[PDB]
């Protein structure tokens, strides 16, 4: 009858980069969602396809928390039907979603003097992402008809560019840690409840 | 697949590396300018080298996208901005020589001192030594010594360097498919592609010349007034119908006649409006000044200064242990980083400077939404006009009264308005012919209309005809008086000062109609008019994305430069001048020389 490890996800020392976003499966536990919502700590907490008040009064077969780091400006892209480098190439939410997006400013945890280059994002991709599709390939972007030959050059670009995360950056260019709650219901026993 | 599509993706990668490097480099510059240490100088330079090396590589790559193949204008213009090689259009050794001459005349200007042979150990440098004499000395002979010995000692060493500089700049401009290096400079104002908003490099000269002829009546009345005041002070040195001697104009070159105020003030018994004491009596500090400027921009419906501006800016001289460059600047490092570097004192002059520099940060924030390259003022004249119209509104006694700095006991004496407007005219109206003639000469020098054996012969033909100023000593072709000025010997376009002067009055005139201001334009304060702030913002948010003609039209309802508002600002002074010159000769005769009696 133990509580779900939400602190393990939300209080992780280091978060994933958005292109290679991390997914954790929460199972066999009692999830208290009011603990997560009633906090005021997060700069965003939005639930789609389901009310957050009725979450405690429901059982699912599994829960998935998808964590990562992006800029302040890009936080509006972690929503259904949104566009831009992140929604398009990094993390895509289905146009019709059922879950929650919880995001908070982590300028204190993720932006060092001189720039934190541990956090990357994909700038180019030959196709838009499908909902929940992850891409971790470091293959050279062949912008032109000319074969790249595994080398950076003209019309050949490295698809991954870093957030130079510095503490003096403005809020829209600052790190924001994002956690996305997905709910799953299959013809199988309901492991998570309230 | 298409060249346009490939250049769009190249610009993406470019905007993300440029934003990064430019930030790191700007941070190195901030650290040196705020904490002048040998370590910080070293790190500032390595960043400058990296940034240059980066843009070199990026220029070579941009070159590889044929402009002809792009239809998209904002992409085509962004690519064009990158493609200019500048110096590398010349040979390795020819580019090395150009950089050498450029370095040298810069060094001679900043380090050239003039010794009094009586004391060989003591010499005067232009800053502060010579500049102080030209702005404070009332002794006719002292001023002449400083004017002449600067040109004779330093202005003569620059002469052979300038000749080589002109020929090398012209060869570089020819390769960039401009006719001359002046045509290249005029390229800033050029607009092509956008029908109705197009602007040619040739049009600029026509427009500066037409507007200038409209300034000629006010300027003639101003010059004649000043010549009358100066003639009283130095009676046996000035002719009532001739030019004004170059060494008697308030500064080393007579760029602006502001320092002549001491000798030309209409109402000497009437005091000045200087809220300095009021700030000290109300216990104001550098923080209250910047918080009052913020209130001004918020009242016009503009954003409050960012939280990072408050923590990261240096708005005060840093005590006594770490040295800092105290030139008031507005920094925009990118990535939302906006700072102001100003060693602020509790004075009215610093209070007004807070508005100017904070206006620059407001312009910076507005176009910060644009792609990296297009984050600049519409043309070279634009950004400086914006900061200036803020200090205009902040200096009005109407504004001062509302902010509590000016006592309501201040009654608007129209004598103080004439003292104010004349001091303004001395700076603004007085600099226009100087700025025009200097660039007119420079443009014709590149054009090939003035041979080397005529350079000085014509420089003083033009100073007497256009500006109405005469040299006190005959200067032959061994001298180089144009180069003895910063911008000329440091390779800087000067027309920006003419254009931006006309722009700021257009801007104020438009925003003051939006602010529903009634009465004299010089008394207008645009505070609390969010309609004026919206009018101004419409252009500020544009940056360099759209043509300056359209940017201007978004504010003033006109695609072109206009004298009418500048003349409108100074119309009460002009009627006063017209009255005071009733018994004087207005205009000048070129044949009178002080040295030739
Ligand atoms: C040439 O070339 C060029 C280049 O390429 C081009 O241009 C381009 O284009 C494009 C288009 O798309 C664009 O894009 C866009 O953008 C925008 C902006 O952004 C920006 O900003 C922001 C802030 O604000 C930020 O965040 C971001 O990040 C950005 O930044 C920056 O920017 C700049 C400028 O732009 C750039 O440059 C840079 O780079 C950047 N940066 C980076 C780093 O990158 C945006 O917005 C968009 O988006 C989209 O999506 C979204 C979602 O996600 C949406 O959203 C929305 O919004 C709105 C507002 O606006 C809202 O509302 C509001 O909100 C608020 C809050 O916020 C409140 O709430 C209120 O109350 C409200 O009201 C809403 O709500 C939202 N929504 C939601 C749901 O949420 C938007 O809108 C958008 O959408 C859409 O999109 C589309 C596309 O995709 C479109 O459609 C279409 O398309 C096509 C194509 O494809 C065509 O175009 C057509 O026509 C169309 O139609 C639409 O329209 C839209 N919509 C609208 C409305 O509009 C995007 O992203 C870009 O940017 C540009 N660039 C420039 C420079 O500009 C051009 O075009 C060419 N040319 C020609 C002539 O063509
Ligand atoms: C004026 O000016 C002057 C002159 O300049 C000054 O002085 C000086 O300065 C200097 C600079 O310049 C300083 O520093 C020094 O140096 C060094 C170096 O570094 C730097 O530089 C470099 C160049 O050269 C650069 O580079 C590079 O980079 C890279 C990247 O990219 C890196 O890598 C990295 O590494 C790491 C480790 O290390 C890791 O691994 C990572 O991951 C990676 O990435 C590299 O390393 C580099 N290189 C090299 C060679 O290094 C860099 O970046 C930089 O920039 C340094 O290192 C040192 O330092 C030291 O010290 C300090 C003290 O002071 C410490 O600590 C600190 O503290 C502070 C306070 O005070 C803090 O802050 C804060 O924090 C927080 C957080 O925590 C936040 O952020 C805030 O906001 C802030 O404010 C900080 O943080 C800290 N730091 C850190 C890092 O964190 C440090 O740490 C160090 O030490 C240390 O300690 C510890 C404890 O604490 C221990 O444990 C350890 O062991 C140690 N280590 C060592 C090495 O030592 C040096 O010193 C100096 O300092 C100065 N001085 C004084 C007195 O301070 C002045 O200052 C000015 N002034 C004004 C007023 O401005
Ligand atoms: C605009 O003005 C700038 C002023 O510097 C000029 O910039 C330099 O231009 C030269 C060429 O004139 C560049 O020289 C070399 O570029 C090479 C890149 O191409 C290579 O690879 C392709 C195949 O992919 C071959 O076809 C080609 O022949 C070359 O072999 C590089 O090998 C070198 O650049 C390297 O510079 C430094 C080291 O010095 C490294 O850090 C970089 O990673 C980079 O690889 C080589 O120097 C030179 O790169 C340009 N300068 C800089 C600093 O990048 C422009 O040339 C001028 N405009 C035009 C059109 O010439
Ligand atoms: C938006 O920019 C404005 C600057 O114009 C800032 O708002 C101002 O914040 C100060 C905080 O001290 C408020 O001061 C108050 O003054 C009254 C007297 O007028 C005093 O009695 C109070 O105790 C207090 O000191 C000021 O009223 C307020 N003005 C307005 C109109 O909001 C602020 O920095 C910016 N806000 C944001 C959200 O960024
Ligand atoms: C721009 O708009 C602001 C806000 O409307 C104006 O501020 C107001 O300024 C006046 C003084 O000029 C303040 O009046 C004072 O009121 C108190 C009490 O009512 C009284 O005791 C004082 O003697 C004085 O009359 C008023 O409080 C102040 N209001 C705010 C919210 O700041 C400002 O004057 C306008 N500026 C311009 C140039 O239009
Ligand atoms: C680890 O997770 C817990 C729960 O999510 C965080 O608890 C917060 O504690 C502070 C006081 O330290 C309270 O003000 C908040 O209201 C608590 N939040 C919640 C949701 O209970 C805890 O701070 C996290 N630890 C770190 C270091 O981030
Ligand atoms: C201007 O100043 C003079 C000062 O002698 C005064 O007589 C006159 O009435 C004032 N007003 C106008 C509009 O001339
Ligand atoms: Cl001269
Ligand atoms: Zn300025």
């Amino acid at each position: 009858t133990n509580l779900c490890p939400f602190g393990e996800v939300f209080n992780a020392t280091r978060f994933a980069s958005v292109y290679a976003w991390n997914r954790k499966r929460i199972s066999n536990c009692v999830a208290d969602y009011s603990v997560l919502y009633n906090s005021a700590s997060f700069s965003t907490f939005k639930c789609y396809g389901v009310s957050p008040t009725k979450l405690n009064d429901l059982c699912f077969t599994n829960v998935y928390a998808d964590s990562f780091v992006i800029r302040g400006d890009e936080v509006r892209q972690i929503a259904p039907g949104q566009t831009g480098k992140i929604a398009d190439y990094n993390y895509k939410l289905p146009d019709d979603f059922t879950g929650c997006v919880i995001a908070w400013n982590s300028n204190d945890l993720d932006s060092k003097v001189g720039g934190n280059y541990n956090y990357l994002y994909r700038l180019f991709r030959k196709s838009n992402l499908k909902p929940f599709e992850r891409d971790i390939s470091t293959e050279i972007y062949q912008a032109g008809s000319k074969p790249c030959n595994g080398v950076e050059g003209f019309n050949c670009h490295f698809p991954l560019k870093p957030y130079g995360f510095q503490p003096t950056y403005g809020v829209g260019y600052q790190p924001y840690r994002v956690v996305v709650l997905s709910f799953e219901l299959l013809h199988a026993p309901a492991t998570v409840c309230g | 697949s298409t060249i346009e599509e490939q250049a769009k993706t190249f610009l993406d990668k470019f905007n993300h590396e440029a934003e990064d490097l430019f930030y790191q480099s700007s941070l190195a510059s901030w650290n040196y300018n705020t904490n002048i240490t040998e370590e910080n100088v070293q790190n500032m330079n390595n960043a400058g080298d990296k940034w240059s090396a980066f843009l070199k590589e990026q220029s070579t790559l941009a070159q590889m996208y044929p402009l002809q193949e792009i239809q998209n204008l904002t992409v085509k213009l962004q690519l064009q901005a990158l493609q200019q090689n500048g110096s590398s259009v010349l040979s390795e050794d020819k580019s090395k020589r150009l950089n050498t001459i450029l370095n040298t005349m810069s060094t001679i200007y900043s380090t050239g001192k003039v010794c009094n042979p009586d004391n060989p150990q003591e010499c005067l440098l232009l800053e502060p030594g010579l500049n102080e004499i030209m702005a404070n000395s009332l002794d006719y002979n002292e001023r002449l010594w400083a004017w002449e010995s600067w040109r004779s000692e330093v202005g003569k060493q620059l002469r052979p360097l300038y000749e080589e500089y002109v020929v090398l700049k012209n060869e570089m401009a020819r390769a960039n498919h401009y006719e001359d290096y002046g045509d290249y400079w005029r390229g800033d104002y050029e607009v092509n592609g956008v029908d109705g908003y197009d602007y040619s490099r040739g049009q600029l000269i026509e427009d500066v010349e037409h507007t200038f002829e409209e300034i000629k009546p006010l300027y003639e009345h101003l010059h004649a007034y000043v010549r009358a005041k100066l003639m009283n002070a130095y009676p046996s040195y000035i002719s009532p119908i001739g030019c004004l001697p170059a060494h008697l104009l308030g500064d080393m070159w007579g760029r602006f006649w502001t320092n002549l105020y001491s000798l030309t003030v209409p109402f000497g018994q009437k005091p000045n409006i200087d809220v300095t004491d009021a700030m000290v009596d109300q216990a104001w500090d550098a923080q209250r000044i910047f918080k009052e400027a913020e209130k001004f921009f918020v009242s016009v419906g503009l954003p409050n200064m960012t939280q990072g501006f408050w923590e990261n800016s240096m708005l005060t001289d840093p005590g006594n242990v770490q040295k800092a460059v105290c030139h008031p600047t507005a920094w925009d490092l990118g990535k939302g980083d906006f700072r102001i570097l100003m060693c602020t004192k509790v004075t009215m002059d610093d209070f007004l400077t807070a508005h100017h520099e904070m206006g620059h940060i407001q312009y910076d924030m507005a176009y910060a939404a644009q792609p990296f390259l297009l984050r600049n003022g519409a043309n070279e004249g634009f950004h400086e006009a914006v900061g200036e119209i803020m200090s205009l509104s902040a200096a009005t006694p109407k504004h001062l009264k509302s902010i509590g700095l000016l006592s309501p006991d201040f009654q608007e004496d129209n004598e103080t308005e004439i003292n104010f407007l004349l001091k303004q005219a001395l700076t603004i109206v007085g600099t226009l012919p100087f700025t025009y003639m200097l660039e007119k000469w420079r443009w014709m020098v590149f054009k090939g209309e003035i041979p080397k054996d005529q350079w000085m012969k014509k420089w003083w033909e033009m100073k007497r005809e256009i500006v109405g100023v005469v040299e006190p000593v005959p200067h032959d072709e061994t001298y180089c008086d144009p180069a003895s000025l910063f911008h000329v010997s440091n390779d800087y376009s000067f027309i920006r000062y003419y254009t931006r002067t006309l722009y700021q009055f257009q801007f104020q005139e438009a925003l003051c109609q939006a602010a529903k201001h009634e009465g004299p334009l010089h008394k207008c304060d645009i505070s609390n008019s969010t309609e004026a702030g919206q009018k101004l913002f419409n252009m500020l948010r544009l940056g360099k994305s759209e043509p300056w003609t359209l940017a201007l039209e978004n504010v003033v309802g006109a695609k072109n430069m206009n004298v009418r508002p500048l003349l409108n600002y100074f119309e009460p002074l002009f009627t006063w001048l017209k009255d005071q010159n009733k018994n004087s000769f207005v205009g000048w005769s070129t044949d009178w020389s002080p040295y030739a009696d």
